[PDB]
């Protein structure tokens, strides 16, 4: 209250900081943080939109759950007072960033009829898109599953929009790799969801009727207490390890995000990896697994209470499935009621698009034009056979922000393989080097051998490592054609012989 | 006929009795096998709550003939037909009637052997066809009378023996009978969760690039079907076939029965948000498969409107004609996103358009728009499309129309940099093309009508060649180029980042051939104001721009007319950069070479000034001593 | 003992990321064998070593071969956290052992040459200082390009010893290999063996390397 306006921006930002740790910092306040932002439009005129944006960023923090009158008097509060057109797509981002999106989709709509180029009114479009999405998700009511499928369905027909809109915005400069690529495999856990939720509803479509007339019911051998839902269960549990390594794949590739958007990822790959457990070992060979879960639990280090929230859910449901893993036959009575339950748990933390979603920093590339006989046009390359090839892979890293902002490229881990064209399918040439770039450049001699008459594909992929020794698969992944032939005199000694 | 209700569908799938009550008697009928198999058999759940939903099904189950000859069929040993079928099946791997008299003569079992037999048939035809598409009768399924049960006896099959009839199989199978869109609709309705997986198989199963095929049009028909019986879940089968790069008529239909379904005149058509996404995407395997696509589109020159090409093109042209009214305002960004389309239709994927599309794409290219940032934008778009494709203008109607609109625009370029506010990048653009021109670069035009489309197309150097004629004759002359080039912005933070061609380059090359001085145009006041802009590092460029200068200031442009001479600066001009400290490090250091370098060319080359007799004013030693 | 310590942690760790239960036992087994080796054969010291992890877990041994591995790895990791720093002890004098490649240079773009499948000679020369046992330990390893590394031990009569723990070795390293398109490097190092593993203790240097086909 008498801070005048100079040292608010200050305060809010300690303030914001000190309530990323504990809800209780920010749930009870909310009118007086209002009755703060109300009285801006008067009590400054230099630089409101600082000071805007912060409290923006703290109200935000400090509710949790939606917003209240508060939310449409903070919107008549930017459209009287002066309210540049970045100012309110800085509070839209935070708005998004901190996971409420009832205000994201509203603010977003103020924008799009602004911007010039359609870039940026494809860009604003999707996260509009994505933004309402999450809203009509936030909706969920805690057990009821009828209601779960269509709210999901409803969610998944905004996120394809989305999905469409975005890959538009795309251009050669900033092709938006990482915002398209999260984002896709968001839609893919959806859609994992509701197929996992069909399937349990459908548990009671008749699935006893199935095995029993196929066989005995008694020693089953289709599976103990077989059914039909058993095929199911096989398909989504490898449908959800499989969408758990394909978060690894975009988590090694990103490399320049902070250290946050990476525990993000890391997060949402637990989520997929959980649901695999629980399904694995509730319903599949619970005695196979037969593993306890006799490690440190629920310690407070979580950096955002997203992760709080999220770490607290996954200690529910692992101290659900260790208790009810023996109770019941692999029949899944009450099964079904856990793995619903989980689902409508993960599903109501909303969701919080990171940094390096919004604004990339620390860009960092390789360039990696490899020198062998060049080749102009894809023409294959010639080589006689009988004796070798040399590649020199020549590459360079380049930087075009602060070099080492968070993670500095230590070693540069060339792998070449090739493969043949034309046809275990010819990986006898498959070989890696560690060159450490010494100033920004390193070259690398790479030999490769092959006595095959067709041509050939050879692929490089760089893989930097950084200095705690991590894959980080990156790399342009260059390719280049090599022809075979062999001489006419060879060629009649193998015929004569 | 009458396919599975929508609502019918979502209700099973979320297992609402109360909604099974609400259905219809029809929709009962085609759903009866599910519902009284599940009211029949052995419940796997066995919780209070499903046990009432199991009353309120027996409440319903009432009013069918039917449930006793299901009953019946559910009677017959499975095990016996199951054996006997492995046989059968390992026999082919190694009747008077008809059949669908022996179908109705004969009782329940006789029934499921042969419908069993006759699908396994069918599975191994398919098997062995090699992807090959063929079709197969059978007076059973072409039956008309006999729909119902035959649907309710093969629908119990595909439950009771899943390992012997696997659904993806019996999907893919049955597609190739004549009404194998609805046993697969009332099939996969039975069993709701899988449905997506029967989406994927098909997907997979189809073709990549046929849409004149009659497998092609059977297969997108009862996918089309699917996504009618499901309108929730119908963009997952259009996020499928993009991925899988199959069917792509049935990928641009699903987006066309969504966006007839959606009802947001406001924004942009999804239509268009795919399109220009699959087109324009920064993916290469989809774009090539896509633009094959449209290319066997339109070298089918029969002209059927049932093609999802027409309708697609159709729908683009309806949307345009809204957008086109000069131009209102908040329509320049949705026109601009068509505009680039449109240009990525004819370019990236050789659309050939007809008259009436190209009529009123040059309507919208010559609207005049508002003189705001989006317009400018829309501007710049509208003459690089007419830069690149000369073919949308041929009538001298067209051509009138297109040198007007020029002729409009030329009094308007820098006059639509100040209004606007932002630097006219068409404003130089126009400058940069006009000297491309003149000097018959047309690689040059070519690289930045593609770099600002931001799409690389191929351009034909003869379409240009003809326009030529259009622009160095009469809207762009010698002195009108010279008019431009004082009133165009100077770059902001001149350096050696900021990498292309700027209009450093051309005022360089205008001077280089002293057309200023020719046309009486001052051109200090343009060199003062970029030096006190430039910025470090420094550009390539402003030191032989400044000698080329003081040249001029010098020498005259020809001997008949000794009277051309550029202005030098003023020295009260001069005394404002060094006053301090308001401006740069290198603003002033460029100044400080320029005078030096004056001061030593007026004695360099004085023969000729002296020649002359217009002997130009040396500087004050207040000035020359004042310098630090 | 720290040795012991690192394989208590890796024996952790895959613990932590495998839940069979029979690898799970075999790697617990494998472990305690290892202690059981370590405290037979130290036996004299373990008085010194108060309060060290080996000490407790020593202690507390027999319990640990009764459990079941699954609580083992337990009972391990908060042996772990509660373990001590153990005081080493400065010796006397001391050196470590250092070689230092003086020939071949190999900053010569010069390649060597040589038709193919025959062999080339490249003279080695290095310094080892302060190396207990040169002739029976240091072994002259060369990587070829391709990713195939030969090992070579050098004669006993190849070290020279000039002077106080500050010998010479001097040998000749045979290269060969098909022919190929343009010179390549192939990579000389000397390595330390110990009684089972190597550890590079030198400089690799690089050698120019060019095989032509034959000729008529």
């Amino acid at each position: 209250h008498s801070a005048q306006d100079a040292a608010r921006i200050l305060m809010c930002h300690c303030l914001a900081a000190i309530a990323m740790q504990l809800p209780v910092l920010g749930d009870g306040m909310l009118g007086d943080l209002m009755e703060l932002y109300k009285v801006i439009g008067r009590s400054a005129t230099d630089k409101q939109q600082e000071l805007l944006v912060s409290l923006a960023t703290v109200i935000f923090v400090a509710s949790q759950k939606a917003l209240s009158v508060e939310s449409k008097a903070v919107i008549k509060q930017q459209l009287e007072s002066v309210s540049n057109g970045w100012t309110v797509y800085r509070i839209a981002r935070q708005a998004s960033r901190m996971g409420n999106h009832d205000m994201a989709k509203e603010l977003y709509q103020s924008l799009l009829t602004q911007v010039a180029s359609e870039h940026f009114y494809f860009w604003l479009n999707s996260l509009k898109e994505f933004s309402h999405a999450e809203q009509c998700l936030t909706g969920l009511q805690e057990e009821n599953y009828s209601s779960a499928l269509s709210c999901i369905a409803e969610s998944l027909k905004f996120y394809h929009k989305g999905i469409a809109s975005l890959t538009a915005a795309s251009t050669p400069l900033n092709p938006l790799s990482f915002q398209c690529e999260f984002v896709k495999l968001r839609i893919d856990l959806l859609q994992a969801f509701s197929q996992l939720i069909c399937t349990c509803n459908s548990l009671k479509t008749s699935p006893p009727p199935a095995i029993a007339t196929t066989i005995a019911m008694t020693l089953g051998n289709d599976l103990q207490r077989c059914g039909r839902i058993s095929n199911q269960m096989k398909q989504s549990m490898e449908e959800f390890r499989s969408l758990a390594s394909r978060y690894g794949d975009l988590y090694q590739a990103s490399f320049d995000a902070d250290s946050a958007t990476l525990r993000n990822v890391e997060l949402q790959q637990q989520s997929c990896l959980l649901i695999s457990h629980a399904i694995e070992a509730l319903i599949l060979d619970p005695e196979s697994a037969s593993f306890q879960e006799y490690g440190s639990t629920g310690t407070a280090h979580a950096d955002s209470e997203y992760e709080r929230r999220m770490m607290s859910v996954y200690n529910h449901v692992l101290e659900e499935v260790e208790s009810l893993n023996r109770k019941y036959t692999p029949v899944s009575y009450m099964h079904t009621a856990c793995l619903c339950n989980a689902i409508i748990a993960l599903l109501k933390v909303p969701l919080s698009f990171q940094r390096y979603f919004f604004q990339k920093l620390q860009s960092t590339s390789i360039k990696l034009a490899l020198s062998p006989s060049p080749r102009n046009p894809a023409e294959p390359i010639a080589v006689q056979n009988n004796q070798q090839l040399a590649l020199k892979v020549e590459g360079v890293v380049q930087h075009g922000s602060k070099p080492g902002l968070f993670r500095k490229i230590q070693s540069v881990c060339l792998n070449v393989s090739s493969t043949l064209q034309s046809k275990i399918d010819n990986m006898t040439n498959e070989m890696e080097q560690r060159v450490e770039p010494h100033n920004d450049y390193f070259s690398t001699q790479f030999l490769l051998n092959f006595a095959i008459l067709g041509t050939h594909n050879i692929t490089v992929e760089s893989s930097v490592k950084d200095a705690n020794g991590i894959v980080w698969k990156t790399g342009p992944r260059t390719t280049i054609f090599v022809k075979s032939l062999e001489d006419p005199y060879s060629q009649q000694i193998r015929l004569q012989q | 006929l009458q396919f599975v209700s929508p609502f019918a569908f979502e209700a099973m799938q979320k297992v609402d009795v109360v909604c099974l009550a609400s259905l219809s008697d029809p929709e009962l009928r085609l759903l009866l096998p599910c519902l009284v198999r599940m009211a029949l058999c052995a419940p796997a759940d066995q919780s209070q709550s499903w046990a009432q939903d199991k009353k309120l099904i027996l409440r319903l189950l009432s009013g069918v003939e039917a449930v006793n000859s299901i009953v019946a069929l559910l009677s017959v040993d499975f095990h016996a037909l199951e054996q006997d079928a492995s046989k059968e099946q390992q026999l082919r791997h190694k009747l008077q009637h008809g059949l669908t008299l022996e179908f109705e003569h004969s009782d329940s079992p006789r029934r499921l052997r042969l419908v069993l037999s006759e699908l396994l048939a069918i599975m191994n035809k398919v098997s062995e066809s090699n992807g090959e598409f063929f079709f197969k009768s059978s007076e059973l399924f072409e039956s008309p009378v006999y729909l119902e049960e035959a649907a309710d006896v093969l629908c119990i099959l595909q439950a009771e023996l899943p390992s012997l009839l696997p659904i993806v199989d019996v999907a893919e199978a049955l597609l190739h009978v004549r009404n194998g869109a609805w046993f697969l609709c009332l099939l996969v309705a039975n069993v709701p969760d899988s449905f997506n997986e029967v989406c994927r198989g098909l997907i997979k199963n189809g073709e990549r690039q046929d849409e004149e095929s009659l497998g092609g049009r059977r297969r997108t028909d009862a996918l089309r079907f699917l996504c009618k019986m499901n309108p929730s879940q119908a963009l997952k089968v259009r996020g499928m076939v993009v991925e899988e790069c199959h069917l792509p008529g049935l990928g641009v239909a699903l987006t066309l029965d969504h966006t007839k379904n959606e009802a947001c005149e406001d924004g942009v058509s999804d239509l268009v948000c795919f399109v220009s996404g699959l087109l324009l995407g920064t993916n290469a395997k989809v774009r090539t498969w896509f633009g094959t696509f449209i290319r066997n589109g339109q070298q089918r020159k029969r002209e059927t409107s049932s093609s999802v090409l027409w309708q697609m093109r159709r729908q683009l042209l309806l949307e345009l004609m809204g957008i086109l009214p000069g131009l209102k305002e908040e329509h320049v960004v949705k026109a601009s996103a068509l505009l680039r389309l449109y240009c990525a239709l004819m370019g990236i994927a050789g659309l050939k358009p007809t008259e009436e599309e190209a009529e009123q794409l040059l309507q919208l290219m010559t609207s005049r728009p508002p003189a705001t940032p989006a317009g400018v934008r829309f501007v710049s778009l509208s003459f690089c499309m007419l830069l690149a494709f000369s073919t949308l203008v041929s009538t001298p109607e067209q051509e009138q129309l297109m040198v007007v609109w020029l002729s409009w625009m030329i009094k308007e370029e820098a006059y639509f940099e100040s209004t606007s506010g932002v630097s006219a990048s068409f404003g130089e653009m126009l400058l940069l093309v006009a000297m491309y021109f003149h000097s018959n670069q047309l690689s040059a035009i070519i690289d930045l009508v593609c770099s600002t489309l931001g799409m690389k197309i191929v351009i034909k150097p003869s379409s240009l060649s003809r326009m030529k004629t259009i622009f160095t004759q009469e809207i762009f002359t010698e002195q009108v180029v010279t008019a431009h080039a004082v009133r165009v912005p100077v770059t902001s933070n001149l350096s050696a980042n900021i990498t292309g061609f700027l209009p450093i380059h051309c005022i360089y090359q205008l001077l280089r051939s002293r057309s200023f001085t020719k046309h009486k145009v001052s051109i200090k006041d343009w060199i003062y104001r970029q030096l006190c802009e430039t910025s470090t590092p420094l550009h390539p460029q402003l030191l032989p721009l400044i000698d080329v200068y003081i040249n001029s200031i010098l020498t005259p442009a020809s001997k008949s007319n000794p009277e051309a001479t550029n202005q030098p600066v003023t020295e009260q001009e001069i005394l404002n950069i060094f006053q301090g400290q308001r401006f740069s490090i290198t603003a002033q250091l460029l100044v400080l070479y320029y005078i030096l370098s004056y001061e030593e060319a007026l004695l360099a080359n004085t023969k000729t000034l002296a020649a002359m007799q217009r002997k130009p004013k040396s500087y004050s030693s207040s000035l020359m001593d004042q310098i630090p | 003992h720290m040795r012991l310590q690192a394989k208590a942690l890796q024996l952790i760790v895959t613990a932590r990321t495998t839940r069979g239960l029979d690898p799970l036992f075999g790697m617990c087994e494998k472990f305690l064998q290892e202690v059981d080796f370590f405290q037979r054969y130290f036996i004299a010291d373990l008085p010194h070593l108060q309060d060290s992890f080996v000490d407790k877990l020593l202690d507390l041994m027999p319990r640990l071969m009764t459990s079941k591995p699954a609580e083992v790895v337990k009972i391990l990791q908060t042996m772990l956290r509660q373990s001590a720093f153990l005081h080493l002890p400065l010796p006397e004098q001391i050196h470590k052992a250092s070689a230092t490649i003086i020939e071949p240079a190999g900053e010569s773009d010069n390649p060597l040459r040589f038709t193919s499948g025959l062999v080339v000679a490249l003279d080695v020369d290095a310094t080892l200082e302060h190396v207990q046992d040169p002739q029976n330990t240091v072994k002259v390893q060369v990587l070829y390009p391709d990713g195939q590394a030969q090992m070579i031990h050098p004669k006993p009569a190849d070290f020279r010893n000039p002077g106080p723990g500050r010998h010479r070795l001097i040998t000749q390293v045979y290269l060969s290999h098909t022919a190929w398109t343009e010179a390549c490097q192939v990579e000389v190092r000397l390595l330390l063996a110990y009684n089972e593993g190597t550890i590079p203790f030198s400089k690799p240097v690089k050698v120019y390397i060019m095989p032509k086909p034959a000729r008529r």
